[PDB]
């Protein structure tokens, strides 16, 4: 299928950037006293 | 001569002809092989076979 | 716009005599057409044979001509194929076949005239919608 | 080049008259006296080299022959087009109202 | 590539279901 | 196909029998209040 | 101490992380079978001749679909309502061509979801709860029965069951409107009132309780920390909430009784969706929406169109185009 | 166009030990209409996922 | 001992041609003065083979087995027509009517689906000369027509067709048309097929014959969108011959 | 320039996955009691 070549990087960053934002916040919450 | 035998006698199937960042299948390089063209015999004007 | 005597004036016979129906007759014709005919001829088409419709121009080219009261009344007594060659009372409702089409059993001569007048007046109201089918809904 | 043979046929007499060799049978309703009896015979005995050949259908009554003669001016013949005559399409071409 | 991407996201969601159910923060009455 | 059919019939019968015999096994009394 | 006695105790145990129970004994294998077949078919099944006219429709990701267009395609119109399990096909290749996966999925799903509903009764009994959560769930479940089973029965074919896919769902909706004028059916209208109203009252209840939370936290903490799981005191002031909403409308239009309030919140969407399901399930037998086509007529007899006639024109466009190669005769009678 | 022209890495290891056929009817030696049983390339893959 | 619809329904027997006993090794006399017809011809395919399309184009392509995916819907039956006695004693069957086609889809190894219109439409098939009696040595050989698998009204998934439909790719309003011409301009195929009928059993008393057939024809070309494949069909046949 | 179309996603993930790994570890180090 002739899909948009930028679809992959768009989907990958759309998932990864906010997901890693949440993981960063979660992990530093767990590590608090 | 079987096409398969002739195809082994071709450098594009030699595993020492590649490159570290030339990725993917061999077909991505020389193409998807379709048919043997046959054995080429070269001759000069005198008619001697040349290799 | 109104349903006037001129709208209700339709050809009586093939010779060019006209007849002017009453509004009562028009109402009777719609009622009787729905009672006995609309199940196949709703809107002036023919559900079981869409090649033949009830447009006045189609009826005029039928054999014998059916674009007048006498032709339509005769059709309801002894219906024929479009070319007049075959009598079809055995598969089309008629007075002749009231035994197998029981809704024809109580239709009087007066009723047939009213149904015929409905078939002729309605295209004068609806134009190409009559006999047009779903394209014109 | 690639050509739609039905559109091409519309540029011949098929687009102007009833083609005795190709036209679907409902078209014979356009004229008095042709449908269904003569129309069935016409389609059943097609194709025809010329329009007058329709008069050679065996079994016709004299009135039937007279009706054909009066309507030859509304008939034409073109080469049989396979796409118009396969699938029983001359008897039912999938068009209703 | 698209198919891999769609199935990958789906697979992550199913994995998320597993952790959200079996490795949830346990409800505690305090 | 024949083996597949027989296998599924056996599987279905097993679970259906579990269901019926399970609810026959004193189910009203399996509550936290009155033992019926 | 006997194995069947011990097994029954584990099956009906209130201490399993996920309750099993006797309905669960049917639910778990049927839902796993439907889920596994659905996932594999959605990814990899070849095209399916849904309308029985040797015109296979591609549903799977590997055969050119994305998440929005992909589907598990209903079984062939040639099958109709015939039972088409795997062992009825000469081969898996035939089974796939004819839409076998669809029947396997929907039959296992409908059985499993019915058992899901019984399981909701069962656990509530084991926990000493009142029993009617399962009655609330009967509304979505009846809706699933309507589009996967009852509508196919009425029309004579699982090829008219709702497809298992996003665009296939829209296809089912548009054809349904063409053939039943569902928008003009009062049970679908009650359905809309049910889900619009459910959404409205959801936002309403949410906002009113949130508005009256008792102060228990500081400016920097989430107010959710003001509630502790299992505390005995209510966490919001319903007298304040009612005092607000009764003044928004008038006093008697507002609930001060939390039990009455929450009963209303249960009943309104459940009743409405019941009527939605009954809408599909009775249009399954072709009792269709109101038909006011050409209802308004002037003094001569000219049709005066209304908005119903414009709807009709849109319905006609759907009608004449759908399944463009499947009809040979002038009426679409099923 | 054998597997090694196509960048296939695990396909040769399945074939080396006797998995040569597909449930879809082909074999890697070019046959048609073979029944590999369950232990086709697809069956091997399914077994590893489970 | 006579079966009814309810004896047969759902069994698959409805797609099977009649058979004759092993004792049916007789001879049916042909009177060159009598006219005859085939009252019923039945063709039950038992194998579909598709010719492989190799790349080399100098290797001999073979017919390979295929998997039928459209179920027990394949047989031709109730076929009838004139059975002429020619001056040289040969017989010629001229097909006139019947259930003389079936759409069929078979699948190659690897999944490629091959639809075809399995047919003997307009069959004309002749025996060898001097057939004074039809016997187990009689053969029929002939040709037939293979019309387009879809007829002229058929619309593709984007609404394009021959006698109906759009004539362009309307979802690509400003694309160049030349590259889409083969998909946009629908064409109606008409080709020839060949068939041989080998009589294996003859009931002289009843005029019934049965045997094996092999036929060869092209498959669906999707109204000209792609090249058809060559198909070989093998099976059994039954025919009842009658004085007419 | 006709570059490899997977070059972009490869470089992006090559940067982001290990960088994010380190950022996670650093931030949860800072947030530990001092
Ligand atoms: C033993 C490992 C191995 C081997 C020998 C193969 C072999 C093959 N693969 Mg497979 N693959 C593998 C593992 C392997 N794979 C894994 C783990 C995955 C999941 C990611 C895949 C997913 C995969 C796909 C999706 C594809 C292949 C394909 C192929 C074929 C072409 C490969 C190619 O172009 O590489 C090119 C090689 C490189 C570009 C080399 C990378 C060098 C790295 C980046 C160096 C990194 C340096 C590092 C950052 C420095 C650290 C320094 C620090 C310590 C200071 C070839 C037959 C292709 C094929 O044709 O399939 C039919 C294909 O499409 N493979
Ligand atoms: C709880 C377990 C369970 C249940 C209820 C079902 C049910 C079904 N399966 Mg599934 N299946 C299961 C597990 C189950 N499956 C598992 C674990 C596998 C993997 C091996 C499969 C693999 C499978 C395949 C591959 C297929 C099915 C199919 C079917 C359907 C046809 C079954 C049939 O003909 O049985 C007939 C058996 C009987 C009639 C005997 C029952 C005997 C009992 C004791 C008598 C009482 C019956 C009566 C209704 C009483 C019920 C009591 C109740 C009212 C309280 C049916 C929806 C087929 C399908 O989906 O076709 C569309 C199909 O092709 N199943
Ligand atoms: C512009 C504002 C507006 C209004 C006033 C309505 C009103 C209505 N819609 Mg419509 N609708 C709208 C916009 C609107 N819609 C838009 C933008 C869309 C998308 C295009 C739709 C799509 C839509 C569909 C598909 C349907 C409706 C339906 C309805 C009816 C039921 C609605 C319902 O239960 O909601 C939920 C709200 C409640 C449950 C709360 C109460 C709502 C009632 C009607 C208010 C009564 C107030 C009272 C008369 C005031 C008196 C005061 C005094 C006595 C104190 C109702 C007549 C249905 C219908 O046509 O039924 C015949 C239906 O099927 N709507
Ligand atoms: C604003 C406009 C509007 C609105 C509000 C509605 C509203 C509705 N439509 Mg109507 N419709 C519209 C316009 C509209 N429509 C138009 C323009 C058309 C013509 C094109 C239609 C034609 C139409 C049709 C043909 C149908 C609807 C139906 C409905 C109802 C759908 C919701 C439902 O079925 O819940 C019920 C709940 C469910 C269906 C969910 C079942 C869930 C099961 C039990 C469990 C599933 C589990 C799942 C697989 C896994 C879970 C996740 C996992 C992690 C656990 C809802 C009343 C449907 C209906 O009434 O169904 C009865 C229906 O069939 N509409
Ligand atoms: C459970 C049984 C089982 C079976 C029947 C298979 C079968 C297969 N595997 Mg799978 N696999 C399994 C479990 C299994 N696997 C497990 C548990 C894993 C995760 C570790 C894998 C991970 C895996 C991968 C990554 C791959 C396979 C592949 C394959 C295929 C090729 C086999 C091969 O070349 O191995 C060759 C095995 C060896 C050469 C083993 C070497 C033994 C060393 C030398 C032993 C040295 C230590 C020993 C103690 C020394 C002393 C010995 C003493 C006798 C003197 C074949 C279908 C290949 C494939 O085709 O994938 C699709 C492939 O690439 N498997
Ligand atoms: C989160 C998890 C990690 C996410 C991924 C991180 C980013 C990826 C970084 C690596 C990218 C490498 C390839 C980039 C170019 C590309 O597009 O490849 C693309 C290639 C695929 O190749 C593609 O194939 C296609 C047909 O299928 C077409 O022919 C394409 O033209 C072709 O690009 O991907 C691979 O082959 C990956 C497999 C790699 C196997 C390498 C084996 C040897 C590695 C040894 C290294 C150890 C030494 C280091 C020690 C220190
Ligand atoms: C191809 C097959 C190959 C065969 C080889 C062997 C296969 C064995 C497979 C076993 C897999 C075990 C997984 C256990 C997971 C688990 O739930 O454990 C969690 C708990 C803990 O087990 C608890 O375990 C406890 C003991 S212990 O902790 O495990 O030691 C025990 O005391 C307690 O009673 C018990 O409930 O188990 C339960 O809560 C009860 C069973 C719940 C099962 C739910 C299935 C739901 C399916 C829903 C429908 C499909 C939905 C699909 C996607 C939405
Ligand atoms: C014209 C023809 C002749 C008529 C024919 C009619 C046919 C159909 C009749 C249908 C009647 C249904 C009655 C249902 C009663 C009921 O649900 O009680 C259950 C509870 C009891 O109410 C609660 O009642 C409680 C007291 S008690 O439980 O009733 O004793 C009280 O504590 C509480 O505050 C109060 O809310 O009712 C409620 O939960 C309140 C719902 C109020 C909804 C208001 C809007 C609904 C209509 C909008 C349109
Ligand atoms: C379906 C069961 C019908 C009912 C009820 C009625 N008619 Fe009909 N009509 C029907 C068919 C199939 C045909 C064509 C028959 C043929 O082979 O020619 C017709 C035709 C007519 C016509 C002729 C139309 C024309 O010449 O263009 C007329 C005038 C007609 N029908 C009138 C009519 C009346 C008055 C009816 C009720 C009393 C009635 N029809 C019922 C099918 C059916
Ligand atoms: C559809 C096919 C099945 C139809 C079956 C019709 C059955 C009609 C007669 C039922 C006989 C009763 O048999 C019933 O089953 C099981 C196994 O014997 C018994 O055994 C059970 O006893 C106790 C009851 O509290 C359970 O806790 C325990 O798990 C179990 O061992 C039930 O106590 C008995 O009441
Ligand atoms: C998890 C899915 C299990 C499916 C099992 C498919 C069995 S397939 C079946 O069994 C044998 C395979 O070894 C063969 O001998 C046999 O010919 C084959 O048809
Ligand atoms: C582990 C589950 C396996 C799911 C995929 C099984 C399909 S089998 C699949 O079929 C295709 C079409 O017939 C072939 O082209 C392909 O070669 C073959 O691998
Ligand atoms: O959710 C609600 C809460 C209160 Br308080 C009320 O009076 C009405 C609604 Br709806
Ligand atoms: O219209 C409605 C009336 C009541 Br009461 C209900 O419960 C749901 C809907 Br929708
Ligand atoms: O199939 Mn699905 O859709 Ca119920 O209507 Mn008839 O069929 Mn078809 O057309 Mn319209
Ligand atoms: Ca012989
Ligand atoms: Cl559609
Ligand atoms: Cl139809």
């Amino acid at each position: 299928m002739e899909v948009n070549q930028l679809g992959l990087i768009a989907t990958a960053l759309f998932v990864l950037v906010p997901s890693v934002f949440l993981i960063i916040l979660y992990v530093q919450t767990e590590s608090q006293q | 001569i079987p096409e398969k035998l002739a195809f082994y006698d071709y450098i594009g199937n030699n595993p020492a002809k590649g490159g570290l960042f030339r990725t993917g299948p061999m077909n991505k390089g020389d193409g998807i092989a379709q048919a043997w063209k046959g054995h080429a015999v070269f001759r000069n004007k005198e008619g001697e076979e040349l290799f | 716009a109104e349903l006037t005597p001129e709208v209700l004036t339709v050809p009586l016979n093939s010779e060019g005599k006209t007849i002017t129906l009453t509004e009562k007759q028009y109402l009777e014709g719609k009622r009787l057409f729905q009672y006995a005919c609309a199940s196949c001829h709703v809107g002036g088409i023919t559900k079981t044979n869409p090649s033949l419709d009830l447009r006045t121009e189609t009826l005029a080219l039928a054999t014998p001509p059916r674009d007048n009261i006498e032709g339509l009344v005769d059709y309801m007594k002894n219906p024929t194929t479009y070319d007049g060659e075959q009598e079809i009372a055995e598969v089309h409702p008629s007075l002749r076949s009231a035994d197998i089409f029981p809704k024809m059993r109580n239709l009087t001569e007066k009723d047939l005239v009213a149904i015929a007048g409905h078939i002729l007046v309605e295209p004068k109201i609806l134009g190409d919608k009559w006999g047009g089918g779903k394209v014109y809904y | 080049e690639l050509v739609n043979v039905v559109d091409e046929k519309l540029g011949t007499a098929y687009g102007e008259k009833i083609d005795l060799n190709n036209t679907n049978i409902a078209a014979f309703i356009q004229y008095r006296g042709l449908y269904p009896t003569l129309a069935k015979l016409i389609v059943k005995n097609a194709p025809y080299e010329s329009v007058e050949d329709v008069l050679n259908i065996p079994g016709l009554t004299e009135r039937q022959k007279q009706i054909l003669r009066e309507n030859l001016e509304h008939f034409t013949v073109t080469e049989v087009e396979t796409a118009l005559v396969e699938g029983g399409d001359r008897y039912n071409n999938g068009l209703y109202k | 590539m698209e198919t891999i991407t769609y199935v990958f996201i789906f697979a992550c969601i199913i994995a998320l279901f597993f952790f959200a159910i079996f490795f949830r923060e346990p409800p505690r009455i305090t | 196909m024949e083996t597949l059919k027989i296998t599924v019939y056996i599987v279905v019968t097993f679970f259906v029998l579990l269901f019926v015999f399970g609810f026959l096994s004193g189910d009203p009394a399996r509550n936290p209040k009155r033992k019926d | 101490a006997n194995l069947w006695e011990r097994f029954c105790n584990w099956v009906t145990s209130t201490d399993n992380r996920l309750y099993v129970g006797w309905f669960g004994v049917i639910m778990i294998p049927t839902l796993l079978a439907a889920t596994i077949c659905f996932v594999i078919a959605f990814i990899a099944a070849p095209p399916v001749d849904i309308d029985g006219i040797r015109e296979p429709v591609s549903g799977s990701l590997l055969y050119g679909n994305n998440i929005i267009t992909g589907a598990v395609v209903p079984s062939s119109n040639a099958i109709g309502l015939h039972f088409y399990p795997i062992w009825e096909a000469a081969s898996l290749d035939e089974w796939l061509y004819n839409g076998g996966p669809y029947q396997l999925i929907i039959f296992h799903f409908l059985l499993g979801a019915s058992c899901y509903m019984g399981r909701q009764w069962e656990l509530s009994y084991r926990l000493g709860m009142r029993p009617w959560i399962c009655v609330a769930y009967s509304a979505p479940l009846a809706s699933a029965f309507a589009v996967f089973l009852i509508y196919p029965i009425g029309q004579g074919s699982f090829s008219d069951g709702m497809p298992l896919g996003i665009s296939g769902t829209f296809n089912f909706m548009i054809v349904f409107q063409a053939e039943h004028n569902i928008l003009m059916h009062p049970f679908h209208q009650l359905g809309v009132a049910g889900v619009f109203g459910g959404a409205l009252f959801c936002a309403m209840h949410g906002s009113l309780v949130t508005s009256s939370l008792i102060r228990e936290t500081t400016e920097t903490e989430s107010a959710n920390y003001g509630y502790k799981f299992g505390q005995e005191e209510e966490t919001y002031n319903i007298v304040a909430a009612h005092g607000y909403f009764g003044r928004l409308i008038f006093q008697y239009a507002s609930f001060n009784n939390s039990r009455s309030l929450h009963f209303f919140l249960a009943a309104w969407p459940v009743v409405g969706v019941w009527f939605a399901a009954l809408g599909i399930s009775t249009m399954a037998f072709n009792l269709n929406g109101f038909n006011f086509n050409h209802s308004v007529i002037d003094a001569k007899g000219n049709v005066i169109n209304t908005w119903a006639d414009i709807i009709n024109r849109a319905n006609l466009g759907m009608e004449v185009m759908h399944e463009r190669n499947a009809h040979n005769f002038p009426l679409d009678l099923a | 166009n054998p597997m090694w022209r196509q960048g296939m890495f695990v396909l040769p290891f399945m074939a080396r030990l006797g998995v040569t056929g597909s449930w879809s009817g082909w074999s890697i030696t070019g046959e048609t209409g073979i029944d590999p049983g369950f232990w086709s390339f697809e069956g091997v893959a399914l077994a590893h996922i489970v | 001992q006579t079966l009814t619809y309810d004896d047969i329904v759902g069994t698959g027997l409805a797609n099977k041609c009649p058979t004759l006993d092993d004792t049916a090794r007789g001879a049916y006399p042909i009177d060159s003065s009598q006219t005859y017809r085939i009252a019923r011809l039945c063709l039950q395919p038992t194998t579909f083979l598709v010719k492989e399309e190799p790349k080399n184009k100098r290797q001999e392509a073979e017919f390979v087995p295929t998997k039928l995916v459209t179920r027990e819907t394949t047989s031709l039956d109730q076929i009838q027509g004139e059975l002429k006695v020619n001056s040289d004693g040969s017989l010629t069957f001229v097909e006139e009517d019947g259930i003389d086609f079936q759409p069929v889809t078979v699948q190659m190894a690897g999944g490629e689906r091959i639809p075809l219109l399995f047919t003997v439409k307009n069959l004309v098939a002749s025996t060898q000369p001097n057939v004074t009696s039809i016997t187990t040595s009689t053969d029929f050989k002939g040709e037939f027509n293979v019309p387009s698998y879809r007829t002229a009204n058929f619309l593709d998934p984007k609404g394009r067709g021959l006698a109906s439909g759009y004539d362009s790719a309307i979802a690509l309003p400003q694309a160049k048309e030349e590259e889409l011409a083969r998909a946009n301009v629908k064409r109606f195929s008409l080709t020839k097929g060949q068939i041989s009928l080998n009589v294996a059993k003859v009931d002289g008393r009843t005029g019934e014959i049965a045997g094996t057939f092999e036929s060869e024809q092209l498959s669906d070309d999707d109204m000209g969108a792609h090249e058809p494949h060559e198909v070989k069909i093998q099976g059994v046949f039954y025919a009842s011959i009658e004085p007419a």
